[PDB]
RNA sequence: GUAGAAACUGCGAACGGCUCAUUAAAACAGUUAUAGUCUACUUGACAUUUAUAAGGAUAACUACGGAAAAGCUGUAGCUAAUACUUGCAUUAUCCUUUUGGAUAAGUAUUUGUUAGAAGGAAUUAUAACAAAGAAGUAACACGUAAAGUGUGUAUCAAUCGAGUUUCUGACCUAUCAGCUUUUGAUGUUAGGGUAUUGGCCUAACAUGGCUAUGACGGGUAACGGGGAAUUAGAGUUCGAUUCCGGAGAGGGAGCCUGAGAAAUAGCUACCACAUCUAAGGAAGGCAGCAGGCGCGUAAAUUACCCAAUUCUAAAGAAGAGAGGUAGUGACAAGAAAUA
């Protein structure tokens, strides 16, 4: 009923509230990930195609992609399952869940638009919100700006004044750490050699 | 008033910048003498220009009066007192004020605060 | 579950720790380390109940936080660190050195030690292994592994391990004239010259030890420690010099003062 | 630079506390073995077949939501990490004989063929040859002498432990005399399984194994011991209960994570109870500390604090009904008014 439509390209989404059953009839019996022509909801949506990507049943029990039924089932949930939050390591729990097939039971649907249509939707495709926070890895900054290893990228970080620190730098302390490891290994081999020599000399 | 100090098992403790000893205050036919008087008494005993470097504890007046055993520590300085001594003792001496006295209400509140139930 | 126990009841603590019954319900369980819990003492006890520097566990922690107490010339900051039979603990603030020993009664006592003796610790070898390359390594009572020992060093010998370099300087054998110290027996803390040994096929080996006053006492081979040759000890014994006195003359010479 | 909510990550939650239902050669105690094994933290040794530093993907968060309710969570967008994942010299040996030439290159683990510091005894350590071969050897963070540390890592050793294991030791009962053996009982052989040995399990085979020196049963108002009362000496009775060992978390069973659990203030199911519900569905385990009901002849406060003892942590600084303090307390015990 509360169709949450998402444009990931613009990173913006709109809540469409509908009641008529014939409006959402084309979505019936469409499993998650199905592309469906979002035509019957309204005139403005004519043209776009929507990817069905989730929902919540009448009692609020969410939907999944695995179990291909039209009702609620209960099953064990693992640590890496996508509909469950373990309370402790290795904990498994059995919870009710609603099948991926959509029928006249969903209290909410989550959809994403995949193909642009012919009209425009205010606030759904007009403006867009970017990354909302820049990358932190030096490799990510270097890939985004394409300045290779010419100069330190710390001068070309985006602002909030105040800038996040960058990981995987080329700090002289990093270089010192590598050279310290090298010389430690070298002197270790040297002391090994001399102690082997003294063992050989004291053997007789 | 007239009383005498007696210091036993006095040993220097550079590890805590202290010197540890046991005190018996002999005050025959006289009541217990408060800690201030013994404080300046051992201050002049050890030629100390300051009295707040003193901590005194465990004073027991013994049976029949006229004596009182106890423990005392001098400190190198007020910074040493603050660094190497517990906050209840600091409050008892009076050089700091007591902290908030919520107590185990903190424990009950922390149990009420269940992770990701208060967004803050 | 049934994992490793991590508490030590006060009454269950080792006797030589010498703690009071009413001083709380627990005792400090020594962290695993170079010495057995029974055959060692945590440094919390060492400098709270023996040196009396700290009178609470928290003051023990405050002492340990400053890198001022070193066990075998390396800084240690663990409260429940096992110090073990004989080793040099150096306190830098007071600049004092203690070599840990037993007494004739059988408790752990720090012994005041000068600088030149404080770099010179003894280690009784327990195992001789050989790893890849026919390299031999000694496992000592200190829980220490020493590679490249002289071939003449045997299983029960005792080496002079230098604290800084960690190298052996010379080793002492276990002949019938070697000065020994008993480490865990009924005669723990006694010092003698090993009157004789006898090998029992498949069972404990016994050695009989001669005292200074020609007193013979036997003990198991597993709990003796060579501390020198017939000439003299290689360390400084505490004031009793390892001579256990009988219950009669002990009272007799304690009375006279 | 100083801090820093939340969150990811790490460690702990397997300790502690409570109780004594089960349990009669079982558990436990003394005494062994592990040459039949596993072992986190901690400690000592020490390593092998783009590099001026590699990759995506996610929490927190943002906005749209559902459900009466819960440690419920759906979709879209980013970002980190010591989360997850790839990946960069050299050393040793033989010959003239300081030096020049020449030769070789996998840690555990498994298989086959051999040689062989210690143990009491080795199919031991170790070494040689022929095959495989994990996992690693720092793409990580802070700073000590007037270069250190932290975190992480292969193997060995130590340590904290554990699992099995030898011998010996227990109350009443014969109105319990023969038990066990298809359905493993006793043993052999081969295997599977385990961390390891083992009928632990499987297959084949043999007919064994225990017993009046009490097997097998039955009873126990039976957890075992250290111990307690009474004791001249013997004895008799008690030991739920400070410590140690065992077992259990309403009764059974099963399982994940983990070094360690058949864990229960972890999960799954059944039985018996029992809570909320909008009736659709959710949630539970006081033999932890208080406290309540019931049962009874029979037993305390819904108190205070982490200051002491000690444990956990990313380890001064936080927590801890462990523990300590007080309250109730003619359980016991000691001193001692009423001249």
């Amino acid at each position: 009923m509360k169709l949450n439509i998402s444009n990931p390209l613009n990173n913006v989404q709109k809540s469409i509230e509908i009641d008529d059953e014939k409006k959402l009839l084309p979505f019936m019996e469409k499993r998650i990930g199905n592309a469906v022509p979002g035509d019957s909801i309204g005139e403005e949506f004519t043209g776009y195609v929507f990817r069905i990507t989730g929902g919540n049943d009448k009692q609020g029990f969410p939907m999944i992609q695995g179990v291909l039924t039209n009702n609620r089932v209960r099953l064990l949930f693992k640590k890496g399952m996508k509909c469950y939050r373990p309370r402790k390591k290795g904990e498994r729990k059995r919870k009710s869940v609603r099948g991926c097939i959509v029928g006249q039971d969903l209290s909410a649907l989550n959809l994403t638009l995949v193909k642009k249509g012919v009209n425009e939707i205010p606030g759904l495709t007009d403006k867009a919100v970017g990354k909302k926070l820049g990358p932190k890895r030096a490799s990510k900054i270097r890939k985004l700006f394409n300045l290779d290893k010419s100069d330190d990228v710390r001068k070309y970080v985006i602002g909030r004044f105040i800038k996040p620190k960058i990981q995987r730098l080329v700090t002289e302390k990093r270089l010192l750490r590598k050279r310290n490891l090298l010389q430690a290994k070298e002197k270790r081999r040297l002391e090994k050699k001399q102690q082997l020599k003294e063992y050989k000399q004291l053997l007789n | 008033d007239q009383f005498t100090i007696r210091v036993k098992k006095y040993m220097s403790n550079p590890l805590l910048r202290r010197k540890q000893f046991a005190l018996e205050i002999l005050h025959p036919n006289k009541g217990s003498v408060a800690k201030k008087e013994v404080k300046e008494r051992l201050a002049k005993m050890y030629k100390l220009n300051n009295v707040n470097t003193i901590v005194l504890f465990g004073f027991k007046t013994l049976f029949g009066g006229g004596r009182t055993k106890g423990f005392g520590l001098i400190y190198k300085n007020v910074d040493a007192v603050k660094k190497f001594e517990k906050k209840y003792r600091l409050v008892r001496e009076g050089l700091i004020d007591k902290e908030t006295k919520a107590g185990r209400r903190a424990s009950k509140e922390l149990k009420n605060r269940r992770k990701k139930v208060r967004g803050t | 579950g049934k994992g490793i126990k991590k508490h030590l009841k006060r009454v269950n603590a080792p006797s030589h720790w010498m703690l009071n019954k009413m001083g709380g319900q627990y005792a400090p369980k020594t962290s695993s380390g170079p010495h057995k819990l029974l055959e060692s003492i945590p440094l919390v006890i060492l400098l709270r109940n023996r040196l009396k520097y700290a009178l609470t566990f928290d003051e023990v922690k405050m002492i340990l936080i400053q890198k001022i107490v070193k066990v075998d010339n390396k800084v240690r900051t663990d409260c429940t660190f096992p110090v073990g039979l004989m080793d040099v603990i150096h306190i830098t603030k007071s600049n004092e050195y203690f070599r840990l020993l037993y007494d004739i009664k059988g408790r752990f006592v720090p012994h005041r030690i000068t600088n030149e003796e404080s770099k010179y610790k003894l280690c009784k070898v327990k195992k001789i292994l050989l790893r890849k390359g026919r390299l031999s390594i000694a496992v000592t009572h200190d829980g220490r592994s020493i590679p490249y020992i002289h071939p003449d060093v045997k299983v029960n010998d005792t080496v002079r391990l230098d604290l800084e370099t960690g190298k052996v300087l010379e080793h002492l054998k276990f002949q019938v004239g070697s000065l020994v110290m008993v480490t865990a027996g009924h005669s723990v803390g006694r010092v003698g010259v090993i009157s004789s040994i006898d090998k029992n096929m498949g069972t404990y080996d016994i050695i009989h030890v001669k005292d200074s006053r020609n007193k013979v006492f036997a003990t198991r081979l597993s709990n003796v420690f060579v501390i020198g040759d017939n000439t003299k000890p290689y360390i400084s014994l505490p004031r009793e010099k390892g001579i256990k006195l009988d219950i009669i003359e002990e009272r007799r010479n304690r009375l006279k003062a």
